[PDB]
């Protein structure tokens, strides 16, 4: 339709034009060329007589003399359609593959909004993942917004991968088929390496999992700024496959960092105030429209539980990114290099973990009785265990009692047999045999905080 | 002692380097106040 | 009334141009969707448009008009049992308008205008009157809901209709003055209704956490403050409290919590008996939720309207209990503002005004005589939240020295296993004295002295527990290494218990108060033990500390003679070997 | 500064302890640092009204020299507020004082002025009339928590850790109040207790204070948690 | 063209004013000696000017001019061997005309035009070619080197001269289109090289030095850093690492390293011999060596020569080291950048777009299958230095 | 303007043992003590004064908690010249400048006392000026530097610290005058953190 010129100002992925007076702030416009090559961009400050478009790519060659501007959508709102299922796009999308355009059935707002709290319905389930921390100690359900925390050396991937080939619900701990919950994927990524592209393909390849599945890209080589757009749009395609067409669906948005660090640029590129180590201070915000949406709504059917997998500098715990989404999502799981040198795989540690939801579903017909005093048990050995490990390694090369022995011996173990696994899945039962099988070294009455009848049940 | 001394300093450096910042930051922020409102002065 | 038009919009927040004879915080409207506004600088006639929900899809010059009341939510019976959103807003009615989105756009009531209610009036017309004496009694539930003038109003009485079914917006009350009572009245926000007076505090606020009970505690007036990082019980120690608090309203309210702590407990709650009733424990409770997701500016709203809630239920006479979850949010969401209007700010760039919108806050109340002359008590447990784990931080550390009451909750701790764990060598409460004269009465007449031996344990015993950290428990002999154990019991079992164990998760004092008596004992005679010639070591391997061990998972009907038992197992389980 | 007669004289308290191994002298300023949660009010309190200076033990007729306790807090809570005006009013000693306290809550700017008006409202006493006063102004951790919005709105840039970079000075001249001076007969005594944050004595707001105040008192942990009270060290303390 | 002037100088920076409908990011010509700098902010009418050079007594009132063409290098054939610098301009000629010092602004031609070589057409007219095939060989020293077609430019052919000795501006191509197809061509440093696909990495690329490579080892395309204090190998583990091979052609490019920092490099270059045919050394190298002194922005123009070299080269089969060493000194130019063109930090005064180029100047490394349908992998081998 | 410098060589008597056996200064030289207080140091000053080498007197500290900066006025006048039993104060001045008096007087305190020693080297004396609260002096700097928006720098103290404190010492050693004759302008530094 129209078309503007007027501009003033380039300089860093900011735009600026004048006279402009009948947009709206969150509109795709266009950066028509004076070439032939159309970009988008966003209107995120309009005033009375400027406004600021938001070039969704790198910019090259513009000018002061042509150029044109062009209001595309009044409110950024893509479509949906249950046809994609085994299809690319990259970070506005716009399919890549050499098949054909699309057909949206529905669009909608990407922002989408909040889910009323009231409209949440309460998380239950609980699945069978495999790899031992997560199902005994964790152990994630279907809804929990978990995120993997990482490092860098650690395989970050890898590990995301199992979860994608073997969560599966338990059908006989409820009354229902398998054939009521198969599975779904739903990718995304932000900027990522190419060989960690082709790692992530060819094991949906090898499962046959590709299809029935939708994978956005975005490497980490394309333009910088649609770092900020495309997660969300992955999520929307969330809430769509999740809510009207009934499915299970396991989000992976592996890999956040790189997104503040796009989201910085614009940040502070404008003026906006920092607010802790220099990372624009409404980050809370942002980083709460991209995990909150999930959750299991009300007498309805599907599910959104996201993981994703955040890549924090150094093996800090206070960078202000890991942070916010602490509160933000709920509980963690870390990896570290704590264990890693060691060369148990796929490491994890227990002793940061926590997973919120977990005190549902679980052993009330859920998993064996024994579950509840399991854990805190098993982790409280660990814990009072690594500790003797200090005490020893600073007084001589033990001195300790034979009580005290027995804690230490244990310690070692737990981290090699149990920890440790190969890619040789486990299931919820083989697990808890083994986890028995670690309190059984020390001698009862050490116990406490596992109650009399259940310990002997078992012993 | 002299190692974990060696560490607090370490600390204390980067604590203090962080406001440096903070101040230079900030000192821009009046500039741009004062600027903008010399010419909501207008004429 | 005053009207003008868009004419910068950019962020949460929006400049209007045309526009004079203003007011500071007004709400308004803007957009031709109605969104609800506020006041919050002027320039010239151009003003600053705070704008309390998203945006997104607006044009320069379309509606802007303003109606000239700053804030407020309209009080009166029939409150409970419900959800409200950051203007009070019940969430019901609008998902049975929209489904699952919350929706901007949408305007509904308070309180809800169809239900009836039985009326009882006190006062005879041809009366005077004065501001806030007691009208009418409308009863709701196993509660009383009294109605009373609203302040500052004052006169006499001409009809009053009598019993039966009336809505809520009737006017059941005629003056000679014109004037027109109806069932609720609308109060601000931003001020602070007076009461009759101000008055000190004693009656301890029961809350059955042992580690909140018998260490730091809180007097009724009491004001507290709870930190602790990312994941460490900070929500789940006010679960408990709203669940097992002893008092007529639990008015809990979280700003920038996520759902799912919300939601749950909306299907939990309703299935569970209250301590001084017997009903569906749902009937003392509020929740003006107001979860991160939703807008930026509703973070701000929503406290201050809880802390009105809190004074409209105190008025009629009851012993609120407000606290809020999470208040640092707030802080940021300050700031967002600021940042967007430019105000130069303070350390880690929070405006400043740290000190001013909290200061108000805190200070509010407790056992303060009405106007009604009731017995009128806030109970505010403040949470907060660092963002680092640097207490050092600003917006931590102006809440201690502006309440008592400090506890603290260590992450080191946590991280291995407790809850809801504090470290008792960073806490300390003030309210501790005048505390006494209840506890002497009601509890026991020796309790006091009884605890302070606990503490004569406990904050001594780092005392020892440093020297380990320089050679061991080696070397550390035998007074030594008493003591040491003695209180790794202590903790190990006196102060860890649970949100989610079936039972023992609650206690009365009389049964606390027991377990706690014991362990002197042990010391006492442990003390005595190796004094004459035996050795710990053994001790230790007793069977009968381990009786002493899961000792309190026993409910209150055994408790008694669990507890007897015990008293008689000692003296013979010391002097035989 | 000639003005100014060094100091010679003494003065009781009526706790012991920093009277004996650390004594208060006539004409000084003085301040206890306290802890986060260490019980200073009521130490202040009880130093309020025990004070009597015995001129006795000198050698001169008793009532040629009255005693007054000037007093002046701030960022009191409801609660505070009642356990001074309750213990004041007790045996009374009101009839013998002045108040002067400015709510928690109260204006935070009228703040800033508070501490100056009971200061100078000393001066009248000693100098125009002879007295003894005892000034005792408390937790200035509010002083500088309060002073700092201030500086904050009017402008200025803050220097080291916040603390509105003037503040050596604004808090220099809130201790000349004391000495006396020769000829003059009657003098200030400062006992500005204060807390500390990070529980320190290196976060400036005290440290500060530790170069123009002339000692220092602290209360540890230590002998609060066994249960003693007042609890105020030994080697710590020392003016 | 298009003509302008000075507004103020800064440092080297500089702004103009006249402009109208610069384009962004260009080949700008300043300075009566010329300049030649980049054009980052345009605004208004008033062109931002980056500046390669020490900006030392400028007046106000100097032609301000462009091409309309972004910064880029010549490529071709008569690379390995010589000098070229950051901004493409081969110190040999320079050295040889002016004495012993970088006399500023001195304009040469960067590839040669005199020498003289023998060509073979290996296609012939009027038949098919896509982008980026080849035209014919020439004898590059032990080298089967190939004369690329640019990509984005196809066409049938008109006429191909025969066998002969030519120099390599001559078109020796022409289109059917009328288009003649030069030997060589410029395409713009920023940006890479499209590829037909990225081909997974599993073979080895070694260096042969022990401990490095046996226990961790790389793969062929890859990436890996090197961090480490002052005072410790990097100055010279990459020369050694250079020394040896496992790969065919080494394209390093330094930065700012001192005069005898790389000096070195090359006399004692000419007398090795290369362990995979023989022959001495120069044969398989670029120089681009940075004086630490030399204009301070020019390292950021530095060290994007050097990766562009080496696709062009890799489209011609090749394994290419590239290991510019030293990542700290490219920081140090957009640190400076920004403290002129006035923007707020992020953590230590880095613009916060550091892994906005950082990440790609990473990423296009690799092991592929070109245009032509032929193995070649880029390999890079960062140092880094906090 | 001075006309030579001269190169140090000469004693400078304080006759204090470990002053000047072990320790001297020379004349023209410039120390510097640093001294927690509660501890003796005045005593030091006072003495030095006492017997001295020279026969001027300068001294002038600024700012110093109150009641110690009073001592020093009351306890000058009774002390009285070792060399001719003359009053002390006779051959004496003396600047002070206590905490709370303003700003930019204390920034220009030690200055002060510079010149006013030139001045009296000038005629031939030798002097001895003493001035302490050295640390303190930064304080007023650093203030002053609050007032007008320069960046700090390293850890508080603005940067000129590191010349004004210079050439508050360069002015000294052994000058000749331009009347020909030579003038002793030793500063010993108390500093006190
Ligand atoms: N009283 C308790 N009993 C058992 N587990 C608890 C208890 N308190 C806390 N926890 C466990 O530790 C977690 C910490 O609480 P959490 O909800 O993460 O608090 P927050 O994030 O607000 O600090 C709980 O979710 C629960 O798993
Ligand atoms: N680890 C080593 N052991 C012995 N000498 C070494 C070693 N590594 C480098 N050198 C010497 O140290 C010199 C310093 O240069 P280099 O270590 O490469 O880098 P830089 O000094 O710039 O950090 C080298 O030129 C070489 O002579």
């Amino acid at each position: 339709k129209k078309e503007y010129t007027g501009i003033t100002y380039i300089s860093g992925p900011l735009l600026f034009v004048e006279n402009a007076k009948d947009l709206a702030y969150g509109a795709i416009v266009d950066i028509k060329d004076g070439t032939g090559r159309v970009r988008g961009g966003q209107v995120i400050e309009v005033s009375e007589e400027y406004a600021v478009i938001q070039v969704f790519e790198e910019t090259t060659g513009l000018d002061l003399a042509t150029t044109s501007v062009s209001l595309v959508e009044d409110v950024a709102r893509l479509g949906v359609s249950k046809e994609m299922l085994g299809r690319r796009f990259n970070g506005i999308g716009k399919p890549i593959d050499g098949l054909p355009p699309i057909t949206p059935e529905k669009r909608l707002p990407i922002t989408g909004l909040p889910l009323n709290p009231v409209a949440r319905r309460k998380p239950e389930q609980f699945i069978q993942t495999g790899i031992s921390t997560i199902d005994v100690m964790n152990t994630l359900v279907r809804g929990q917004k978990l995120p993997i925390f990482s490092g860098s050396g650690l395989p970050a991937n890898e590990i995301a991968a199992q979860i994608a080939r073997q969560a599966t619900v338990r059908p006989d701990l409820s009354g229902e088929g398998e054939k009521e919950e198969p599975f779904a994927v739903v990718f995304a990524a932000m900027g990522i390496t190419q060989r960690e592209l082709s790692y992530f393909i060819q094991e949906f390849e090898r499962t046959g999992a590709l299809s029935r599945s939708v994978l956005f890209l975005n490497k980490a080589d394309d333009p910088t700024i649609e770092r900020i757009l495309t997660p969300r749009m992955a999520l929307t395609v969330a809430e769509y496959l999740a809510f009207e067409h009934d499915y299970h669906v396991l989000v992976i948005l592996t890999d956040m960092t790189n997104y503040c660090e796009a989201l910085r640029e614009i940040g502070a590129a404008r003026e906006e105030i920092p607010g802790r180590r220099g990372y624009p201070g409404y980050m809370y915000t942002d980083l709460a429209t991209i995990y909150e949406r999930a959750g299991v709504v009300e007498g309805k059917k599907g599910s959104v539980t996201q993981i994703p997998i955040l890549s924090m500098p150094d093996d800090d715990r206070t960078h202000p990114i890991p942070d916010l989404t602490g509160y933000i999502t709920e509980g963690q799981i870390q990896l570290s290099r704590e264990l890693h040198r060691k060369g148990i795989y796929p490491p994890i540690d227990p002793l940061p973990s926590l997973s919120r939801l977990m005190n549902n579903g679980v052993g009330k017909g859920k998993t064996r009785e024994d579950h509840k005093q399991v854990s805190d048990q098993l982790y409280s050995a660990y814990a009072n265990g690594v500790d003797i490990r200090k005490l020893v390694a600073i007084i001589g090369e033990d001195a300790l009692t034979e009580n005290d022995r027995r804690y230490l011996q244990f310690a070692d173990a737990f981290e090699r047999f149990f920890i440790n696994q190969g890619q040789q899945n486990r299931s919820i039962e083989e697990s808890l045999q083994i986890a028995w099988a670690l309190l059984s070294m020390l001698p009862q009455g050490e116990l406490k905080r596992i109650s009399k009848d259940h310990i002997g049940k078992y012993y | 002692i002299p190692g974990i001394r060696a560490q607090i300093r370490f600390i204390q450096q980067v604590l203090e380097q962080r406001e440096r910042e903070d101040t230079f930051r900030l000192k821009r922020i009046k500039g741009k106040i004062e600027a903008r409102e010399a010419e909501e002065e207008g004429g | 009334m005053i009207q003008g038009v868009i004419q910068k919009i950019a962020g949460p927040a929006v400049i209007a141009k045309g526009m004079l004879g203003a007011r500071m915080y007004d709400i308004c409207k803007v957009g031709e969707e109605g969104l609800v506004g506020e006041i919050i600088r002027l320039d010239g006639d151009t003003a600053f448009v705070q704008v309390y929900e998203d945006t997104s899809g607006l044009k320069v010059g379309e509606p802007v008009v303003s109606t000239g009341l700053p804030l407020a939510v309209e009080l009166g019976p029939g409150m409970l049992n419900g959800i409200y959103d950051g203007i009070q807003r019940p969430l019901e009615r609008i998902r049975e308008k929209t489904g699952i989105y919350i929706t901007r756009g949408v305007v509904v009531h308070a309180l809800d205008r169809e239900k009836k209610w039985a009326w009882t009036p006190m006062v005879k017309p041809g009366d005077e009157v004065r501001g806030g004496m007691v009208l009418g009694t409308v009863p709701e539930f196993g509660f009383t809901h009294k109605i009373l003038v609203p302040p500052d109003v004052r006169g006499r009485v001409k009809e009053v209709k009598p019993a039966g079914e009336y809505t809520v917006e009737e006017p059941v009350v005629v003056l000679e003055d014109g004037t027109e009572l109806k069932m609720y009245h609308t109060w601000p926000v931003r001020r602070a209704r007076p009461v009759q007076r101000k008055l000190d505090p004693n009656t301890p606020f029961l809350t059955g956490m042992r580690i909140l009970d018998v260490l730091f505690p809180v007097a009724m007036g009491g004001t507290a403050a709870i930190p602790g990082p990312f994941g460490s019980g900070k929500t789940v120690t006010q679960q408990s409290l709203a669940k097992w608090s002893n008092a007529d309203v639990v008015v809990y309210v979280g700003c920038g919590e996520r759902g799912n702590e919300m939601t749950d407990v909306l299907v939990e709650f309703p299935e569970l008996t209250d301590p001084k009733t017997g009903g569906p424990l749902m009937h003392r409770t509020v929740l003006i939720a107001n979860t991160s997701n939703m807008p930026v500016a509703a973070r701000e709203a929503s406290i201050y309207v809880g802390v009105t809630i809190a004074e409209y239920f105190r008025d009629q006479g009851f012993s609120v209990a407000l606290m809020a979850d999470s208040t640092s949010r707030w802080a940021e969401a300050l700031r967002e503002i600021s940042s967007r209007l430019e105000e130069m700010p303070a350390e880690e760039g929070y405006p400043p005004y740290l000190a001013a919108r909290l200061a108000a806050f805190y200070e509010r109340a407790g056992k303060v005589i009405t106007l009604g002359g009731e017995e009128g008590a806030v109970t505010i447990v403040g949470a907060v939240s660092p963002p680092g784990g640097d207490m050092s931080e600003p917006v931590t550390q102006s809440t201690l020295r502006i309440v008592g009451a400090f506890w603290r909750l260590d992450a080191s701790l946590a991280f291995r296993r407790h809850f809801p764990a504090i470290n008792w060598n960073g806490s300390y409460s003030l309210f501790t004295s005048a505390l006494d004269p209840w506890y002497r009465e009601n509890v026991a007449e020796d309790y006091p002295e009884l605890r302070d031996a606990i503490s004569e344990l406990l904050q001594r015993e780092a005392g020892l527990q440093e020297i380990v950290q320089l050679v061991g428990p080696d070397a550390l002999q035998d007074a030594e290494r008493l003591v040491i154990e003695v209180g790794r019991i202590i903790r190990e079992d006196f102060l860890q218990q649970n949100a989610y164990h079936e039972v023992d998760a609650y206690c009365s004092m009389k049964k606390a108060y027991g377990i706690m008596k014991m362990i002197l004992a042990f010391y006492k005679e442990a003390e005595a033990a190796i004094k004459r010639g035996v050795s710990i070591d053994e001790i230790l391997q007793l069977p009968v500390l381990e009786r002493i061990g899961r000792a309190r998972y026993v409910s209150e009907e055994e408790f008694p003679a669990y507890f007897e038992e015990a008293m008689k197992e000692i003296q013979g389980a010391f002097k035989a070997l």
